[PDB]
Protein backbone atom coordinates (compact mmCIF):
# COMPACT_ATOMS: atom_id res chain seq x y z
CA UNK A 1 0.00 0.00 0.00
CA UNK A 2 2.72 2.60 1.19
CA UNK A 3 4.92 1.75 -2.40
CA UNK A 4 1.42 2.27 -4.23
CA UNK A 5 1.25 5.81 -2.31
CA UNK A 6 4.94 6.38 -3.17
CA UNK A 7 3.86 6.00 -7.46
CA UNK A 8 0.19 7.64 -6.61
CA UNK A 9 2.00 10.81 -5.11
CA UNK A 10 4.62 10.95 -8.50
CA UNK A 11 1.22 10.33 -10.02
CA UNK A 12 0.02 13.81 -9.33
CA UNK A 13 3.44 15.32 -9.79
CA UNK A 14 2.98 14.61 -13.93
CA UNK A 15 -0.58 15.37 -13.98
CA UNK A 16 0.47 18.81 -12.59
CA UNK A 17 2.63 18.69 -15.84
CA UNK A 18 0.22 17.63 -18.11
CA UNK A 19 -2.47 20.40 -17.92
CA UNK A 20 0.25 23.14 -18.44
CA UNK A 21 0.66 21.46 -22.05
CA UNK A 22 -2.41 20.54 -22.53
CA UNK A 23 -1.80 16.98 -23.65
CA UNK A 24 -4.57 14.55 -22.90
CA UNK A 25 -3.19 12.45 -19.69
CA UNK A 26 -3.72 9.20 -21.21
CA UNK A 27 -0.57 7.96 -18.91
CA UNK A 28 -2.23 9.63 -16.51
CA UNK A 29 -4.92 7.62 -16.51
CA UNK A 30 -3.22 4.24 -16.60
CA UNK A 31 -1.34 5.70 -13.85
CA UNK A 32 -4.73 6.03 -12.20
CA UNK A 33 -5.91 2.46 -13.18
CA UNK A 34 -2.81 1.03 -10.93
CA UNK A 35 -3.87 3.54 -8.75
CA UNK A 36 -7.78 2.20 -8.38
CA UNK A 37 -5.55 -1.50 -8.27
CA UNK A 38 -3.89 0.50 -5.39
CA UNK A 39 -7.08 1.93 -3.92
CA UNK A 40 -8.16 -1.75 -3.27
CA UNK A 41 -5.74 -2.76 -1.64
CA UNK A 42 -5.59 0.01 0.81
CA UNK A 43 -9.15 -0.86 1.18
CA UNK A 44 -7.90 -4.18 2.48
CA UNK A 45 -5.21 -2.76 4.19
CA UNK A 46 -8.04 -0.29 6.34
CA UNK A 47 -9.88 -3.44 7.08
CA UNK A 48 -6.55 -4.74 8.16
CA UNK B 1 -5.56 13.97 -30.00
CA UNK B 2 -9.20 15.20 -30.32
CA UNK B 3 -9.41 18.67 -32.33
CA UNK B 4 -10.73 20.54 -29.01
CA UNK B 5 -7.31 18.86 -27.03
CA UNK B 6 -5.09 20.32 -29.35
CA UNK B 7 -6.73 23.88 -29.53
CA UNK B 8 -6.16 23.94 -25.77
CA UNK B 9 -2.64 21.93 -26.37
CA UNK B 10 -1.19 24.79 -28.49
CA UNK B 11 -1.98 27.39 -26.01
CA UNK B 12 1.06 27.05 -24.01
CA UNK B 13 2.53 29.29 -21.21
CA UNK B 14 5.64 30.47 -23.25
CA UNK B 15 2.82 30.72 -26.16
CA UNK B 16 0.34 33.15 -24.21
CA UNK B 17 1.07 35.80 -21.46
CA UNK B 18 -1.48 37.14 -19.32
CA UNK B 19 -0.47 40.53 -17.22
CA UNK B 20 -2.70 42.62 -15.27
CA UNK B 21 -2.45 46.44 -15.94
CA UNK B 22 -4.30 49.45 -13.77
CA UNK B 23 -3.64 52.79 -13.74
CA UNK B 24 -2.92 54.62 -10.30
CA UNK B 25 -5.84 56.49 -9.31
CA UNK B 26 -6.14 59.22 -6.55
CA UNK B 27 -9.03 58.67 -4.00
CA UNK B 28 -11.96 61.20 -4.55
CA UNK B 29 -12.72 63.21 -1.29
CA UNK B 30 -15.52 66.03 -0.64
CA UNK B 31 -14.49 69.30 0.99
CA UNK B 32 -16.61 72.39 1.96
CA UNK B 33 -15.16 75.46 1.88
CA UNK B 34 -16.89 79.30 2.76
CA UNK B 35 -15.01 82.82 1.82
CA UNK B 36 -16.67 85.76 3.78
CA UNK B 37 -15.20 89.36 3.65
CA UNK B 38 -13.34 91.91 6.35
CA UNK B 39 -16.56 93.29 8.25
CA UNK B 40 -16.70 96.52 7.49
CA UNK B 41 -18.17 99.58 9.80
CA UNK B 42 -20.36 102.65 9.46
CA UNK B 43 -18.50 105.82 10.05
CA UNK B 44 -19.86 109.17 10.48
CA UNK B 45 -17.51 112.73 10.29
CA UNK B 46 -18.66 116.41 10.48
CA UNK B 47 -15.62 118.64 9.80
CA UNK B 48 -16.42 122.31 10.99
CA UNK B 49 -13.86 125.37 10.26
CA UNK B 50 -13.48 125.39 14.19
CA UNK B 51 -12.81 122.01 14.81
Amino acid sequence: EDEYDVKYQMYKINARGENLFGLQNQKYPELEKTDAEIKNLNKLYNLY
Amino acid sequence: HDEEAIKQTLRNKFNYNTRECQTINPSIRERGVSTEPPPSDTICGNITQWE
